[PDB]
RNA sequence: UUGACAUUGUGAAGAGACAUAGUUUC
RNA sequence: GUUCUUUGUAAAGUGCCUUCGAAGAGUCGAGUUGUUUGGGAAUGCAGCUCUAAGUGGGUGGUAAAUUCCAUCUAAAGCUAA
RNA sequence: UUGACCUCAAAUCAGGUAGGAGUACCCGCUGAACUUAAGCAUAUCAAUAAGCGGAGGAAAAGAAACCAACCGGGAUUGCCUUAGUAACGGCGAGUGAAGCGGCAAAAGCUCAAAUUUGAAAUCUGGUACCUUCGGUGCCCGAGUUGUAAUUUGGAGAGGG
């Protein structure tokens, strides 16, 4: 940052030396890790693709990624995780039956 | 839920207490107030800290 | 560890394989009586990440619940009342199916005490659910100092007081701002901002 | 029942509220009984204090940044830093806080330093269960007075470079308004060819 | 109280000084602002005009203390500084030592300036600053200095 | 009462799209 | 305060280098319906339909698309005043 | 033919546990209308009364999927305030909380997910003996569809 100084202003605020402190893994809930890649991606191939999941890769193939976003965006949640799941096909499509 | 107790002004309770303890002296009011003191040495009646 | 793998696929549900159990499994669990218990839990993981233990005096029982609204079992539909409370029909139950599951069983047995609960199956009649209680006797728990917890009286059916995870959802706890309403939990709190504190000395 | 020239007033007395009514009568008798009980653990809890060393800590929101209150316990930053373990340091009557993080030099090293000054003014006992009688001081943090910060001098010379404080008050505030719009005008300015 | 007062007053007094004509009844209005907007309309209208209806924006989890900003005019200002320290800095005062005040520590946010201050130079530290405020400290040759 | 969705799976002829190869839909 | 057995080829604490770092799914979330809340394009709750992810996820009190930033780590658990 | 294993049954099997009561206070479910509005339907009374389940000497909440937006704070409960405020409402009648600040009290933690794999290291019961809220020897059983040690994100593990 460092602060303006001033009450407001784009960058409001008292000047302090500053610090930054070591950081927490409670900050890292998400992050992958090599087991869960191995388990997550194994379990796949054994159990496949799901009932959307495959009128979703032909809605790529026959539609563009803007049909297939706005199907998957009621199948799913919504928009956000419609958006990264189409892509996850793209690639099982790349995958498999490309390169 | 009646209100029993009283929020006296703290300064007050001050002034009342310094007045009452003026008249612990004033002769005529101990007297006019009880209390024998009709033929005590002086008022206030200091005594000896021994006591 | 083979959990791992268990916990991954069962988020697959409908998954060629996971959708042909599903629908073996739900045939049979509907042909035992609705409160029957299980020999293992079927999900092992599952189970064991809720608390599980495969030392004696851990239970496992299998229940069935009907799905719906709640029908407000007023005669003839009949309210006889004000009318934003003609209700009959669309009405639904704060508890929840599991909740209910758990009190089911936990009446059934009642001497076990009940941990927790996890789902398992539904059709269109019924979801099912698999609940795993404690012998709160026997002796292996007692002296278990991790459970032993369970020991004591004050979680006497806490599954009827909404102490168990369910509970805890439906009663609505947790820290922050969507919950002021519910978190120290609702009446006690309404009560709360509804005395009149009057002092000695009135402010 | 509206009538006169009075105020509108807002009573909230229509539900069944005399059932609700919390007179503390026993205001008195719960001082005692809190005097009564924080005695017996004094007594109890051997020549230890009542209190656990709390950190100094800015307060914060823009209202209260000013000044520097008491804490909850020290960062295991704080802790390391002055030299023991955090384990530790929670038998020697200190608090400790693995949720406040340090960002803040001048009140790292103030808390630190502040650490020192405990582990000076006491003492612990050995193992052993031979009890060497020492007697109570009752509250660390009396002890330990948290205070305020002092951030200049009575005087000092005037410094006039000439611009209003006012204006570049008045300025930073549109800087910032206009930051979004300006930044329009460069993605735009270069969206001609 | 009970003695002073005049219920006990009206005792033998048949209607208690309620009137014969027209009593003392339950609720005649209706109860609290009831008919606000017809039969005690006459006593909303002024006595309290405004009372019905809507202005202004609403405002979603408005906290207070976000807009704190108490303000503390030129008017006093000398007051800040502890009484005996005061004559010494009013007399003898220029640049290389004019006195420090730090409004933000005494607790205000922002600096009016409703007017006359003595022709003597101080070092204001502040939040904020009203146009005047700072021009007639600048008048003093004093300056502003301006913080968080 | 009537429709959609869930329970609801398996074949076959016929219609319906990449627009006259069969994954999808009646 | 004492007194006896020494629990030990045990147990724990800290410093540098290295590789890692597993973290709860018919859940979160979404639609709808009913309820409730100060919570306002929806505070919690529940029923049915839909139903995830791992640089992810929730929250950030006005809906949406875009780019950021901030903050915590849900869906299991215990606990005195 | 003999032997298991899974699943399921039966005994007046060996030993245990649940019920009813009470219910001021507590955790839930369910759920009014009188009433106010000078009528009344939303609203209000009220997330009250009645009804139903479940605890304790307290219950519950509790070591953040928090508050924030600061120079940031740091489990939960309660009090003083916040405030009759932000907000809600035939925007009517009426409603109505939170963050901060002072104080009271303070206290922290546990699993799941990990290969002990050069040795299931764990455990109820039966029994014999003793220093019996327990200890040891031994047998039956439990248990690998995972009992212990280790680790719980503040970390932490493995090699060095
Ligand atoms: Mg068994
Ligand atoms: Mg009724
Ligand atoms: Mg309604
Ligand atoms: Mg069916
Ligand atoms: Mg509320
Ligand atoms: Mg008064
Ligand atoms: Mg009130
Ligand atoms: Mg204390
Ligand atoms: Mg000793
Ligand atoms: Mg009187
Ligand atoms: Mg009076
Ligand atoms: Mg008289
Ligand atoms: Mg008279
Ligand atoms: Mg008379
Ligand atoms: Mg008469
Ligand atoms: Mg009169
Ligand atoms: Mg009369
Ligand atoms: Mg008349
Ligand atoms: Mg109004
Ligand atoms: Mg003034
Ligand atoms: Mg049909
Ligand atoms: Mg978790
Ligand atoms: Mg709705
Ligand atoms: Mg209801
Ligand atoms: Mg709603
Ligand atoms: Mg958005
Ligand atoms: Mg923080
Ligand atoms: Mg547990
Ligand atoms: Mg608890
Ligand atoms: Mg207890
Ligand atoms: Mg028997
Ligand atoms: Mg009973
Ligand atoms: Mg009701
Ligand atoms: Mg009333
Ligand atoms: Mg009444
Ligand atoms: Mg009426
Ligand atoms: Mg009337
Ligand atoms: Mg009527
Ligand atoms: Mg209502
Ligand atoms: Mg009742
Ligand atoms: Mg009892
Ligand atoms: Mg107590
Ligand atoms: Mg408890
Ligand atoms: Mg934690
Ligand atoms: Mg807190
Ligand atoms: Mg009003
Ligand atoms: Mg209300
Ligand atoms: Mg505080
Ligand atoms: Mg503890």
């Amino acid at each position: 940052t460092v602060k303006t100084g001033i009450a407001i202003g784009l960058n409001k605020g008292k000047k302090v030396t500053s610090m930054t402190p070591a950081p927490k893994i409670s900050y890292k809930k998400g992050a992958a890790s090599n087991r869960t890649k191995f388990v997550r991606s194994l379990v796949r191939e054994i159990a496949g693709l799901s009932p959307y999941e495959r009128r979703l890769i032909d809605l790529i193939r026959n539609s563009g990624e803007k049909r297939a976003r706005k199907v998957a965006k009621k199948r799913l949640g919504s928009f956000t995780r419609a958006k990264a799941k189409v892509e996850e096909m793209n690639n099982i499509i790349a995958a498999s039956r490309r390169h | 839920w009646r209100k029993w107790n009283v929020k006296v002004n703290h300064n007050e309770k001050r002034y009342a207490t310094a007045s009452a303890i003026a008249a612990t002296a004033v002769a005529s009011l101990v007297l006019a107030r009880g209390h024998r003191v009709e033929k005590i040495p002086e008022i206030p009646l200091v005594v000896s800290t021994d006591l | 560890g083979a959990y791992k793998y268990l916990e991954e696929l069962q988020r697959k549900k409908q998954s060629d394989v996971l959708r042909f159990l599903q629908r073996v499994r739900v045939w049979e669990y509907r042909q035992k009586n609705v409160i029957h218990r299980a020999a293992r839990p079927t999900r092992p993981d599952k189970a064991r990440r809720l608390g599980y233990k495969a030392k004696q005096g851990f239970v496992i029982y299998r229940v069935r619940v009907r799905r719906g609204n709640r029908k407000r079992p007023v005669p003839k539909g009949a309210t006889y009342g004000k009318p934003t409370n003609q209700g009959v029909n669309e009405l639904k139950y704060q508890r929840s199916l599991r909740a209910t599951a758990e009190e089911r069983v936990g009446r059934r047995a009642a001497n076990l005490r009940v941990l927790n609960s996890y789902w398992v199956n539904q059709d269109s009649t019924y979801k099912y659910f698999e609940v795993i209680l404690v012998d709160p006797q026997h002796k292996a728990i007692r002296r278990d100092a991790r459970y032993n917890w369970i020991c004591d009286p004050v979680h006497k059916h806490r599954e009827a007081r909404g102490l168990t995870a369910t509970g805890k959802k439906s009663r609505g706890i947790n820290k922050g701002h969507k919950f002021n309403n519910t978190k120290a939990g609702r009446r006690k709190t309404w009560k709360r901002q509804n005395t009149l504190s009057l002092w000695r000395y009135r402010k | 029942a509206i009538s006169k020239n009075l105020p509108i007033l807002k009573n909230h007395f229509r539900k069944h509220w005399q059932e609700r009514v919390k007179v503390h009568f026993d205001q008195a008798g719960k001082k005692v009984s809190r005097r009564n009980a924080r005695a017996t653990r004094a007594a109890k809890i051997a020549p230890r204090p009542l209190d656990l060393l709390r950190p100094v800590v800015r307060a914060p929101t823009v209202k209260y940044n000013r000044k520097v209150r008491a804490g909850r316990g020290f960062t295991l930053a704080e802790v390391k830093a002055a030299g023991l373990t955090a384990a530790y340091a929670r038998t020697i009557g200190i608090a400790v806080d693995h949720r406040r993080q340090n960002r803040n030099q001048e009140i790292f090293d103030a808390n630190v330093q502040r650490l020192k000054e405990y582990q000076s003014k006491i003492i612990v006992f050995p193992r052993n269960g031979k009890a060497p009688e020492a007697e109570q001081v009752l509250s660390a943090a009396a002890t330990f007075p948290i205070a305020q910060p002092a951030t200049d001098v009575e005087a000092r010379a005037v410094q006039d470079n000439g611009e209003s404080a006012f204006r570049t008050l008045r300025l930073a505030r549109s800087e910032k308004k206009f930051r979004g719009i300006r930044e329009k005008r460069a993605r735009e300015k270069a969206e001609a060819e | 109280p009970s003695r002073f007062t005049k219920t006990r007053k009206h005792r033998g007094h048949v209607s208690a000084g309620k009137g014969r004509i027209g009593k003392h009844r339950k609720h005649p209005g209706g109860r609290g602002m009831a008919g606000g907007q017809h039969h005690h309309r006459i006593n909303m209208d002024k006595y309290h005009p405004g009372y019905f209806g809507k202005v202004g924006m609403r405002y979603f989890h408005k906290q207070q203390a976000h807009f704190w900003k108490p303000v503390l005019n030129l008017d006093k200002l000398w007051t800040l500084i502890p009484e005996d320290k005061r004559d010494q800095y009013l007399k003898s005062a220029s640049k290389e030592t004019a006195p420090v005040i730090d409004t933000l520590a005494a607790g205000y946010g922002k600096i009016l300036g409703k007017g006359r201050i003595p022709n003597v130079p101080v070092i204001v530290k502040a939040r904020f600053v009203s146009k005047l405020a700072e021009e007639k400290i600048r008048a003093a040759g004093g300056v502003v200095e301006l913080i968080a």
